């Protein structure tokens, strides 16, 4: 997260927070997660392709704090993790950048909810907003594109969905992006979402409830004029989603 | 993995079409890359389609947008790169790449010339007769030939170790020339075989000359 | 878009020494920190392969001693320690958007003196049925590559008749072959009786010669 300003976990109770094991109890931060139901959260598949193994993943909700433990936090397994059959990404643009993870805490509960825990709204098939609408990002990614640390406490930022006639732009990224994807960033190019943000919520405010209406992609920079955020369309993927959500 | 097809000798203005058949992989889930090179110099980068799943569109270099197109077919499970008006500065080897660079070909040389072709004559370089137990060397003329390239395999590949094969060389006239040559045993002349299997498929010529004292 | 010119261009390596090729370019990150610069050799042969995908993950049976690091502008390969097989040319590509581009590229030379190995052919009753002469000289597996062979056709140095070509480093043993080849009239093959093939090279003592009459 570039630009922003640091949050407690309640700004964003939908938030989970995806760790993996790289053995000997070494744990890192891998990418951020939305939940979408009490038993499920929904991510991006490029966090997870290159180690699909589930028995691996660990995922928090109602945390805040990156190696310290909020309080009310819970801490689940991953019962399946499904990645998208025709996820692509020979090139800058990931494709069908979309993940899911059934979790389940150990003593076998799902996700019981809270003031740190809720579940975040699905939009629906026609329900995107407009271009220029003000959306919200949050994540533990970097704070500068050339950094080494992740910030410890989360963090949250504004950004301006854009057209996607206007981002298929030579000066953007020209074919680069598809109509399954959704564009968003600063006017000024002051603030936006960079590495280790992957999987988090792009939220809206729809007919008042909050909801999800992308979830963070890729994109050139962190923050560059011209070269926004890209999103997975939340919409485009209801089908898919239902298909695999209920089970 | 990726065998390049189609190819030769054109003259300028002209067209020709090179195909990919692929294999190992699924072709359907990657792009296809297309890079030249052209002989002495490095590598262009010339184009590429997308998997299908990202939307199959094709992206090109400047030198080339205007006249190249490169196409797909994942029923056949062929890319093809199809070059209309040709340049004489088109001339390259031209590979066929997979994903954005995973797994090149072998290429396929395309030379754009007036000229036309000349199939080769091959004639040995027969063995002198020199000391057991050192090395002894054979080899094979080819000569008078045009366009580029000729392969050349010593008993069909059976002998890699000690083969050179030199660059061909411009003959003053205006045909190519060259030759390879072994070092083998001593000891094994008379009793073992030496051919040489000469290519030229821009004159379908395939001429196999055994090379005996 | 992107213009990428690595340094050095050539490049020599004693086998065991460590050697490292950067590329400058001016571009370049995605948002899950990879660098989109990859690494390619070309081997002597042809067709390049893929070294460092990524600016710095190994591209699989790549083998251990090579190494992708850069950040920013700047991105270096390196290899820990040369091997006979790594001659070649390496080239660096830029895929970040819009069009890829490619460095010049960067040829690395690799050995201890070695003396060419020299045979002589002479030409076929083939190549003389067609009506031309064609005798060849081979110096075969030296370094370095400096060579010069002379032509003698009786009792006559022989200038201008003749077109050497050479090979690229040998990926086994590092060394260059050359074959020079001296051309006639099927007449001034038959006029003259000894042909000979005259080679002085570092590596040689005094001059070496090979030759032969016609009628062996």
């Amino acid at each position: 997260i570039i630009g922003g300003e640091f949050t407690t976990i309640e700004n964003q109770p939908w938030f989970a927070a995806i760790y993996r094991r790289h053995r000997g109890g070494s744990v890192t931060y891998v990418c951020g997660g939305s939940l979408i139901s009490p038993c499920w959260v929904i991510s991006a598949t490029h966090c997870f392709i290159d180690y699909p193994k589930k028995e691996d993943y660990i995922v928090y909700l109602g945390r805040s704090r990156l190696n310290s433990n909020t309080q009310g936090e819970m801490k689940f397994e991953v019962e399946n993790l499904i990645l998208h059959k025709d996820y692509s990404a020979d090139t800058l643009a990931h494709h069908n950048d979309i993940a899911l993870l059934k979790i389940r805490s150990k003593e076998g509960r799902c996700a019981q909810p809270s003031r740190t825990i809720q579940t975040i709204a699905l939009p629906s098939m026609y329900n995107d907003p407009q271009f220029g609408t003000s959306c919200e990002i949050t994540g533990f990614g970097k704070e500068q594109s050339t950094d080494y640390l992740y910030p410890e406490q989360l963090k949250m930022t504004v950004v301006k969905l854009i057209s996607h006639r206007e981002c298929q732009q030579p000066h953007y990224y020209g074919s680069e992006v598809t109509t399954k994807m959704l564009c968003a960033a600063d006017p000024q190019w002051k603030t936006d979402s960079c590495q280790g943000d992957s999987g988090g919520p792009l939220v809206c405010s729809l007919q008042g409830r909050m909801t999800l209406t992308g979830i963070v992609s890729w994109g050139r920079g962190c923050a560059l004029k011209d070269k926004p955020g890209v999103y997975t369309r939340v919409s485009h993927f209801l089908p898919w989603i239902r298909s695999h959500t209920k089970e | 993995q990726l065998t390049q097809s189609g190819g030769g000798l054109v003259k300028p203005g002209r067209s020709l079409r090179l195909s990919c058949t692929a294999s190992g992989f699924t072709f359907g889930d990657y792009a296809m890359s297309w890079v030249r090179q052209a002989p002495g110099k490095g590598l262009e980068w010339v184009g590429f389609v997308r998997s299908e799943s990202a939307g199959a569109t094709t992206e090109y270099a400047a030198s080339v947008k205007g006249r190249f197109t490169i196409s797909r077919d994942d029923s056949k499970s062929i890319a093809y790169l199809q070059m209309n008006a040709l340049k004489t500065e088109d001339t390259a080897v031209y590979y066929c790449i997979r994903g954005a660079n995973w797994n090149w070909g072998q290429g396929t040389l395309v030379t754009v010339s007036s000229a036309s072709t000349k199939g080769p004559s091959v004639f040995p370089l027969a063995p002198s007769s020199k000391t057991s137990g050192g090395t002894a060397a054979l080899g094979c003329l080819v000569k008078d030939y045009f366009p580029e390239p000729v392969t050349v395999s010593w008993n069909s590949g059976a002998l890699t170790s000690g083969v050179h094969t030199f660059p061909a060389v411009l003959q003053s006239s205006g045909l190519y020339s060259l030759s390879s040559v072994v070092t083998v045993p001593s000891s094994s002349l008379g009793t073992q075989t030496y051919i040489c299997n000469v290519n030229h498929k821009p004159s379908n010529t395939k001429v196999d000359k055994k090379v005996e004292p | 878009e992107i213009v990428l010119t690595q340094s050095p261009l050539s490049l020599p390596v004693t086998p065991g020494e460590p050697a490292s090729i950067s590329c400058r370019s001016s571009q370049l990150m995605n948002r899950n920190g990879n660098n989109f610069l990859d690494w390619y050799l070309q081997k002597p042969g042809q067709s390049p392969q893929l070294l460092i995908y990524l600016g710095s993950n190994r591209a699989p049976g790549v083998p251990d001693r090579f190494s992708g690091s850069g950040s920013g502008t700047d991105f270096t390969l390196k290899i820990s320690r040369v091997e006979a097989e790594d001659v070649g040319v390496y080239y660096c590509m830029a895929r970040v958007e819009a069009p890829y581009s490619f460095g010049q590229g960067t040829k690395l030379e690799i050995r201890t003196v070695v003396a060419p190995s020299v045979f002589i052919f002479p030409p076929s009753d083939e190549q003389l049925k067609s009506g031309t002469a064609s005798v060849v000289c081979l110096l075969n597996n030296f370094y370095p590559r400096e060579a010069k062979v002379q032509w003698k056709v009786d009792n006559a140095l022989q200038s201008g008749n003749s077109q050497e070509s050479v090979t690229e480093q040998d990926s086994k043993d590092s060394t260059y072959s050359l074959s020079s080849t001296l051309t006639l009239s099927k007449a001034d093959y038959e006029k003259h009786k000894v042909y000979a093939c005259e080679v002085t090279h570092q590596g040689l003592s005094s001059p070496v010669t090979k030759s032969f009459n016609r009628g062996e």
